[PDB]
């Protein structure tokens, strides 16, 4: 009869039919990932085409129910999610051109091979050929050669493609009643219709700048300390007053600074907290690793893994004959089927990754009661943040002592906490200006603030101003230096890492306050606390049914993203860096003083 | 995927106790007549459970048998088994033979 009842029957047939088609598509993707064979590729492509065609037909049918005659918040949220045209609003020729451009960028990035001129008999791919060179070499000209040659080949191939990509995506976004593609990406954090908890697309950029303004002193001190250490490592290249050379940051693009921990260690003489040898001595299998992770999650009060998880997951590499993707991925296949695909080794990194992916599985299990189209995180930040909090808690020395992996007579003094916090800052704090600068540059490109002939002149100007990283040699407009990264070349949002980083420490402070921890925030373990698990599970059970602002109120008691938990986490390290930077100069100059 | 098992997802009114509906008539959710075609606002009532072995415990198939016991004015004939205590002779015992 009424429009709302029609929409409810439609979203009762949709959830079941989409759940079935989803499960089938996800199972085909799983069978491709654990078994790389051509029939599995064909089955994956067929299932994906059926899934996409079904989503197109339901999007075509969902728009005939007007939004303003529906008052129920959940029904309006599902109808708002379904009624998005996506690429369907664009013409078929331009949609096909956009899909072709995305596929050819994927092939160029995946199969991009670059090696030294005059020695072309063999070449190295990005993973792991160039990654290992960027992460382990100490030679200036070798890193300069790899960086400039890979950005030359990839940028000169991708620059016309990216020029077409920005125009097509802007055309689709303006066809979808958005200002630009940046507004389309920022619409994930848009909350409309809830009194008090409304969030605007324009408020996101202002909040990011407001948080980054408080990020900036800690990043300036960390940049000065890393600059001094790299000056020690490389005597003449780095200037005391200037920016860091681009090819010396330990990774291909500057995404993480975690590969500079060896060069920039405060106290090399003091030991590390590596527990790998203890697991080797006690013969810890990957099954034992996942059982210890399950013990951690039952200690906080969350549900334990299902029998189908243990039966159907692949937690060891299958062998030479059967090929599988080595990347750890948590799969919520649907219908209560939860799996982890990880080639787990006996390392600390794999143990923390197992905790992170089981946190993903716990998040997926929590919203299983919700309808199918609301089975996601409230935003893109929460889903990664709930795994990163498990990665934080599992990495603590108290957790390692509790599970027996660390010696009970290990001395926890200030120096090990300082160097551990510096490593966590290089991994976590260092990615924040790069993420913010990349997203702000992409937003200005989509908005039209920067003309196509001035993309790179502004970009390096941004990198000097924000990241404090100078180009080795000037680049003209024939280069496409941003698109060498995986996320930007393959049409992925990048602000999820920034939001994940802030939500991680906000959740960490909230759970540690819930668990009544009485020490430093980085010394906090959330095991054995039922109330902290209850506070987590109240937000976890909601899924996408409620606004992310209300979920953040449910956890931390605040209506907005906050930067103070991050600064509280690194406060001992912040005081130590302020003490160590008395002789040196904090901050950088945007001039060409080191090298150009 | 086993698609031999089906359930009714839509009906105009709730079922009465111990009622069976096996009708396959197209459900009318709107004012517009369905006319036998599964178009806009007109859905097919019976949907299938795609039972696969790798499902979760809350989605796995469960066979349910419901036993309904009624006492009516007719003679009750479905009785439970009555045991037979080993007969003892030549002693003063309390005997119960067929009531
Ligand atoms: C992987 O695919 C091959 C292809 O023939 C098949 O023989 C094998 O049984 C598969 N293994 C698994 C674990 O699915
Ligand atoms: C919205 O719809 C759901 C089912 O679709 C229902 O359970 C819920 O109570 C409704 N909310 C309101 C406020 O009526
Ligand atoms: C989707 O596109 C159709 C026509 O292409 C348009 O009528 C409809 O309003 C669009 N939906 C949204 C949410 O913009
Ligand atoms: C999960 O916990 C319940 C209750 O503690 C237990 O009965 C069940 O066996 C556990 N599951 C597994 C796979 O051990
Ligand atoms: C650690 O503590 C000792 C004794 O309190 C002190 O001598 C030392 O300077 C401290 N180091 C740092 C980095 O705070
Ligand atoms: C948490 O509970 C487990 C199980 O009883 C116990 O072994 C562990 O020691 C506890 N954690 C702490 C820090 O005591």
């Amino acid at each position: 009869s009424t429009i709302e009842e029609q929409a409810k029957t439609f979203l009762d047939k949709f959830n079941h039919e989409a759940e079935d088609l989803f499960y089938q598509s996800s199972l085909a993707s799983w069978n491709y990932n654990t078994n790389i064979t051509e029939e599995n590729v064909q089955n994956m492509n067929n299932a994906g085409d059926k899934w996409s065609a079904f989503l197109k037909e339901q999007s075509t049918l969902a728009q005939m129910y007007p939004l303003q005659e529906i008052q129920n918040l959940t029904v309006k949220l599902q109808l708002q999610a379904l009624q998005q045209n996506g690429s369907s609003v664009l013409s078929e020729d331009k949609s096909k051109r956009l899909n072709t451009i995305l596929n050819t960028m994927s092939t160029i990035y995946s199969t991009g091979k670059v090696c030294n001129p005059d020695n072309p008999q063999e070449c190295l791919l990005l993973e792991p050929g160039l990654n290992e060179i960027m992460a382990n070499s100490l030679d200036y000209n070798e890193r300069l050669w790899a960086w400039e040659s890979w950005r030359s080949e990839v940028g000169k191939q991708l620059r016309p493609l990216y020029e077409e990509y920005v125009v097509l995506k802007n055309e689709m976004a303006r066809a979808n009643h958005y200002e630009d593609y940046g507004d389309y990406w920022r619409g994930d954090y848009e909350v409309n219709g809830v009194d008090g908890y409304d969030y605007s697309r324009g408020q996101l950029i202002e909040d990011v700048e407001h948080t980054f303004e408080e990020i900036k002193p800690l990043y300036e001190h960390l940049h000065a300390y890393v600059r001094a250490k790299l000056m020690n490592a490389y005597p003449s290249y780095i200037s005391p007053i200037g920016c860091l050379p681009a090819h010396l940051l330990g990774d291909m693009w500057g995404r993480f600074w975690t590969n500079l921990y060896s060069l920039t260690v405060p106290f090399g003489q003091k030991p590390n907290i590596d527990v790998t040898d203890a697991m080797v001595d006690q013969a810890w299998d990957a099954q034992r690793i996942f059982k210890e992770a399950e013990k951690f999650f039952v200690s906080v009060g969350l549900p334990n893994m299902t029998q189908g998880f243990w039966e159907n997951s692949m937690l060891t590499d299958p062998g030479n004959v059967q090929k599988a993707v080595c990347h750890p991925t948590a799969w919520d296949l649907g219908k209560g089927d939860f799996r982890i695909l990880m080639c787990t080794k006996v390392t600390m990194d794999d143990f923390l990754t197992a905790h992170h992916e089981m946190g993903h599985i716990q998040y997926d299990m929590a919203y299983a009661a919700q309808p199918f189209l609301l089975r996601n995180g409230a935003n893109e930040g929460f889903h990664e943040a709930v795994g990163e909090i498990m990665s934080l808690s599992a990495a603590t020395p108290k957790h390692l002592k509790s599970i027996g992996l660390l010696s009970p007579d290990f001395q926890e003094d200030n120096e090990t906490e300082i160097n551990f916090l510096l490593k966590q800052a290089l991994t976590i704090v260092g990615t924040l200006p790069f993420t913010y600068m990349l997203e702000k540059w992409r937003w200005m490109v989509f908005k039209g603030e920067i003309p196509k002939d001035q993309w790179m002149k502004k970009w390096w100007e941004m990198k000097r101003e924000i990241v404090g990283v100078v180009e080795p040699v000037p680049h003209d407009e024939t280069y496409c230096d941003p698109a060498s990264l995986f996320h930007v070349s393959n049409d992925y949002s990048f602000i999820r890492y920034y939001t994940r980083t802030l939500y991680q420490f906000q959740f960490q402070e909230a759970l540690c306050q819930a668990a009544k921890h009485e020490g430093p925030l980085h010394k906090c373990d959330i095991s054995n606390s039922t109330e902290a698990g209850q506070k987590l599970f109240n937000m976890l059970r909601l899924g996408k049914s409620e606004p992310w602002t209300l979920a953040l109120e449910n956890v931390v008691g605040a209506k907005n993203m906050n930067v103070r938990p991050l600064l509280n986490y690194f406060e001992p390290l912040f005081t130590w860096l302020k003490d160590q930077n008395k002789n040196s100069f904090v901050g950088w100059s945007t001039d060409w003083s080191p090298y150009a | 995927g086993n698609y031999n098992y089906l359930y009714r997802l839509f009906r105009k009114s709730n079922l009465k106790p111990f009622e069976r509906d096996i009708s396959t008539e197209i459900y009318q959710a709107g004012s517009t007549p369905c006319n036998g075609v599964k178009g806009f606002n007109c859905y097919f009532p019976l949907q299938s459970y795609g039972f696969q072995p790798t499902y979760g415990v809350g989605y796995q198939p469960y066979r349910v048998v419901v036993l309904s016991f009624e006492l009516l004015h007719a003679p009750a004939t479905v009785c439970g088994p009555k045991k037979s205590t080993n007969l003892v002779k030549n002693k003063c015992v309390n005997f119960n033979f067929n009531g």
